């Protein structure tokens, strides 16, 4: 509420809201300030048109600040009382063609959204408590060991998948460098070893699956569409992963090959991560030679020496070890502009490495590939 | 001395003067999370918005939260001492295992009164006095 | 720094103990001094080390101001240090002073330091249509070239001055008054900045001639083109998708 | 859109149930509002994106207005839309009114969508 407030007031005035003014000016903006990068929402947004605001304006900040803003939505987007009852919707895409999305279809469109990136399914944070299954450590002589708790069906504590989708935005920088490996369960998101659950109803310990809810296949997918991140559980291995990682950002369609692979790419939240680490980088570092005598082919030479390290066309073997290099390859055309002589204007272009995405297969018996079988002359 | 020594005939100096641009230490990819964690119970959450220092977490999740005063005064059922009134659990947060329920036992100073005798009464002794053996 | 018994210690004598002594200061009364000193402590740096004064501005070139006399207090926390500058100027404030003709005397928080990222005199900046006419009032605003430009002055009426009788000619006041800042004046950058600052013009123009009646008098015209500065820069990324099309055209 | 529960349900508050929030209508008659808002909102999208107004017309060109606020209702069948324009301009109404000197506001069937073809004011054409 105290930042509903924030947004809600100064959404047409961003640069005067409190919290813009301790994220953007205060630690990214000022010298000797450490910015921040990725902050993470731990509440849950529904459709409501209130609740659309929050994103429209923390995702302002984000835009600005560079630091694409994850958070996780409720199952009262969906128009569900229960997560679980997800599954019996078809197909998501044909969801949001109903009217009661009308807002959300708006600000899917805005450029902010390029930068929220909404998980859907709550990992179960903590095992309720048995004797015989995760017993209270009682003290040394106070005897405790022997205490239950009391649930059922599904209603005892939850937590966002966000979590797990920043905490590995962390791994994947600790041990690469940039944000390919947050993706796939080669690459990225694998999220090993969650806190199942398991109860002695009146069969044999029936075990209880860590996540909120098991999406199938193609719901791994008919979610990407609509710009959440699913986080989907792999049945019995008390596991998961992100397969998706994209934003709220609208993914278009178009004519133009090339206009519709752009749409593509910058609705994937994963580059917007990566190529936010290079205003990171510009407003950072180059701040250093503000006063230094410099030209259009000096800039050209500091921006560029630096990416370069990170810019390669082989493939390495394993995926980690190829991480390391994001993009493919960068053009950096700086200018000088007419009037103001000290001042210049960049604009450059990164195609990072596209990831897999899935792929057709037809199967067929030819018997056509080797006539010398099946051909007439014989 | 600005004055300058008197110059001999063989003047040796030694130059220790160095230039160069200093160097920067890298940036720890830091990561800002935003959310109701004191419910409006802590020393940073009780002011203004508009200066709310942002905490660090250097030490970890366990004594960044001892930095913030974050207690509570809840009713609820009563079920130990005499008397009338609800319990009323009231106790500051240290660390994070505070929410086991077992280290409720030892704060809440009206359960304690249960769990004291579970070290006295329990202790009874009615395996070495049975044991008499002549 | 006010006096405290842990902090900044009065320097008792050999006898009389008087290191156990304290001030009485709180918030933000305590002492200060305006940040033109160190303004002016940089442009004599900027002249024992290079020559001109090119070496006043920005972090890595001139103005960084090393080391300065920040404060620590003990309230009730754990010695939670104070800024050594009155205010904590931000990004958008370096410049936005810039333009009013202020020189933001900017700290880095934490640091314990400072630079000058703004060297800008009072003069209004003005904009003008005419692009050449709105570089030139740019130039004039920034202070740290009309530092330069008017060390000209005291070369002229300096050192010409012993050539005031001697037979000389239009074509040789052009000489002595040329062959003297052509050492100081390039278009090729040298590495580091301290190596280049040594040459603060570009290129420069002397054209002197004599005047109609007063015949042993002159009048000369000099211009300076100063090494530009850099200043600021945009800048738009985007993923373009267009600039390999052997991955993402129809074609394969 | 109207409101129902299971459609467009009103955000209640934070504990206040209120979300279970019935309205009342049928056949045509809950708020419209005039096609000359999109238009002049479209003029105004020709003109941060292009800067004249040649980008007011047609589906690839100007006019296309996308997303609009359609409306569903559960009678008795199962949930049967209900388009968001009040009239289905067929294709020779686009260009018989464009002669009386009107713009017709021209919706794509189902597809929650419009588009203006004439953008022409009430001057007279002659021959």
């Amino acid at each position: 509420e105290e930042l509903q407030y924030d947004f809600e007031r100064n959404l047409y005035d961003i640069s005067s809201s409190d919290f813009f003014k301790k994220v953007y000016v205060s630690e990214f903006d000022q010298y000797g300030g450490e910015p921040y990068g990725a902050i993470l929402g731990l509440y849950n947004f529904e459709n409501t048109t209130n609740d659309i605001i929050w994103l429209t304006g923390m995702g302002m900040v984000a835009k600005n600040s560079h630091a694409p803003f994850i958070a996780s939505i409720d199952k009262s987007f969906f128009g569900v009382k229960d997560l679980s009852e997800i599954t019996h919707i078809k197909s998501f895409e044909a969801l949001l063609e109903h009217p009661r999305y009308k807002e959300w279809n708006d600000f899917r469109n805005l450029d902010v959204a390029a930068y929220i990136g909404l998980t859907v399914g709550d990992f179960m944070l903590r095992q309720p408590y048995n004797p015989e299954n995760n017993p209270v450590q009682y003290k040394l002589m106070e005897g405790f060991n022997e205490f239950v708790d009391y649930d059922k069906n599904e209603s005892y504590l939850w937590g966002p998948a966000s979590i797990h989708l920043v905490k590995n935005m962390m791994r994947s920088y600790d041990k690469t460098r940039w944000f390919q490996y947050i993706r796939g369960v080669e690459s990225g998101g694998y999220v090993k070893n969650l806190v199942a659950c398991v109860y002695d109803n009146k069969g044999i310990l029936e075990t209880k699956s860590p996540l909120n809810v098991l999406f199938a296949d193609y719901m791994e997918l008919s979610l990407a569409n609509i710009g959440l991140i699913p986080f989907v559980s792999e049945k019995g291995t008390s596991n998961a992963c992100f397969f998706s990682v994209n934003s709220a950002k609208k993914v278009e369609e178009f004519v133009d090959g090339f206009d519709s692979a752009n749409s593509r790419l910058i609705a994937n939240l994963s580059y917007t991560m990566c190529i936010s680490r290079i205003s990171h980088y510009i407003k950072c570092v180059i701040r250093d030679k503000i006063g230094s005598i410099v030209d259009v082919e000096s800039i050209q030479k500091i921006l560029s020496d630096w990416i370069s390290e990170f810019v390669t066309t082989v493939y390495q073997p394993t995926p980690l070890e190829m991480a390391r290099y994001p993009f493919r390859n960068v053009s950096i055309e700086v200018k000088t502009i007419p009037g103001k002589p000290g001042w210049y204007s960049c604009k450059i272009n990164v195609i990072p490495h596209i990831q897999f995405e899935g792929m057709n297969t037809t199967m067929t018996i030819d018997t056509r590939l080797e006539p010398e079988l099946f051909g007439t002359n014989n | 001395a600005k004055n300058k020594i008197p110059n001999s005939r063989l003047m040796i100096n030694y130059e220790t003067n160095v230039d160069g641009v200093l160097k920067k230490k890298e940036l720890p990819y830091r990561v800002l999370v935003v959310g109701d964690l004191s419910k409006g119970r802590s020393v940073d959450a009780k002011k203004e918005f508009a200066d709310r220092e942002v905490r660090r977490v250097n030490n970890g999740v366990d004594r960044v939260l001892e930095e913030m005063n974050i207690s509570f005064d809840f009713e609820a059922p009563n079920f130990v001492s005499k008397d009338p009134s609800n319990l009323k659990v009231n106790y500051r947060i240290e660390s994070v295992k505070d929410f086991r329920p077992d280290a409720v036992a030892k704060k809440v100073p009206e359960i304690r009164a249960l769990l004291e005798m579970k070290e006295i009464l329990a202790s009874f002794a009615k395996d070495i006095e049975n044991n008499r053996n002549l």
